[PDB]
């Protein structure tokens, strides 16, 4: 992109290396959405997403992760304090790919987010859409082959590295 | 013999349906909070005199997903609605919780325990008055419990058990 950034996941299994994902983050459209994003994935306010886990993934629907604060599902934190509020919903939930914040109700954004893995149109208006997978959406099927109708996984997945592409 | 009960645990997010029933199932409280997307459970019991085996579906406390949320209700025969004493909120949502579980079952008598846990914190915001008043206005049991400490955890499930078996009898 002349415009959006493209941040990475290096995923790991159990610390085994699986594979590299790439995200267009969409700072065009919902910029504060994507800008914290941005940050929490190259670490530079001195926190953010290296080492945390995909805690809930569920085969048919998405991957979901970014609790690097409580480490267990229910935590998470942004570069504009605990919470933030809904930027836009600009954008839909139209398929496979599309990164788009978790929440516990409105306004209360905080680091973790979650990637479609199908169209899921009924979080639309509700959950903020960000960005997109660019590359490596063949590692985001490989994870969510790890998943289960309740969300747990079968085997630990993190994200070993992250950061900002050139 | 034995017979079967199919037993759904409902109410707002985080006031202890899953704490509940794992003290029922495992014999544990922990402390972390483990968010439920759905689990279900089975337990073989024997409530007055009488062996059952108790088939105990832990729901999420979201109320979106309605497809799914009714086909729990239709499903289930009895059903624990959770509130937490120190939660006010969480006890104005029963009513909504009770009015969808007779809706999708077209009854107005439908097997339920009030239960309000969490009775060993000292945040309490919900009275006890409060809750019999209203557990005696839809005419079924209130039991205070603790998953914490243990306290009426049995009591709530067996309690539900006893309220099916009367509906049974009609
Ligand atoms: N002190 C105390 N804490 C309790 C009690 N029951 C549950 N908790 C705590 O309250 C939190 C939420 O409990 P949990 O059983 O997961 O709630 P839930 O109703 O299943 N939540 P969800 O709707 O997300 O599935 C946890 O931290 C748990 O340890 C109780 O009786 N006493
Ligand atoms: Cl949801
Ligand atoms: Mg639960």
């Amino acid at each position: 992109s002349m415009v959006n950034p493209t941040v990475f996941f290096d995923i790991a299994v159990d610390g085994e290396p699986l594979g590299r994902v790439s995200f267009e983050l969409f700072a065009d459209k919902v910029p504060k959405t994507a800008e914290n994003f941005r940050a929490l994935s190259t670490g530079e306010k001195g926190f953010g997403y290296k080492g945390s886990c995909f805690h809930r993934i569920i085969p048919g629907f998405m991957c979901q992760g970014g609790d690097f604060t409580r480490h267990n599902g229910t935590g998470g934190k942004s570069i504009y304090g605990e919470k933030f509020e809904d930027e836009n919903f600009i954008l839909k939930h139209t398929g496979p790919g599309i990164l788009s914040m978790a929440n516990a109700g409105p306004n209360t954004n905080g680091s973790q987010f979650f990637i479609c893995t199908a169209k899921t149109e009924w979080l639309d208006g509700k959950h903020v859409v960000f960005g997109k997978v660019k590359e490596g959406m063949n590692i985001v099927e490989a994870m969510e082959r790890f998943g289960s109708r309740n969300g747990k996984t079968s085997k630990k997945i993190t994200i070993a590295d992250c950061g900002q592409l050139e | 013999s034995m017979t079967e009960y199919k037993l759904v645990v409902v109410g707002a997010c985080g006031v202890g349906k899953s704490a509940l029933t794992i003290q029922l199932i495992q014999n544990h409280f922990v402390d972390e909070y483990d968010p439920t997307i759905e689990d279900s459970y089975r337990k073989q019991v024997v409530i007055d005199g009488e062996t059952c085996l108790l088939d105990i579906l832990d729901t999420a406390g979201q109320e979106e997903y309605s497809a799914m949320r009714d086909q729990y209700m239709r499903t289930g025969e009895g059903f624990l609605c959770v509130f937490a004493i120190n939660n006010t909120k969480s006890f104005e949502d029963i009513h909504h919780y009770r009015e969808q579980i007779k809706r999708v079952k077209d009854s107005e008598d439908v097997p339920m325990v009030l239960v309000g846990n969490k009775c060993d914190l000292p945040s309490r915001t919900v009275d006890t008055k409060q809750a019999q008043d209203l557990a005696r206005s839809y005419g079924i049991p209130f039991i205070e419990t603790s998953a914490k400490t243990r306290q009426g955890v049995d009591d709530a499930f067996y309690t539900l058990v006893r309220e099916i078996r009367k509906h049974k009898e009609k």
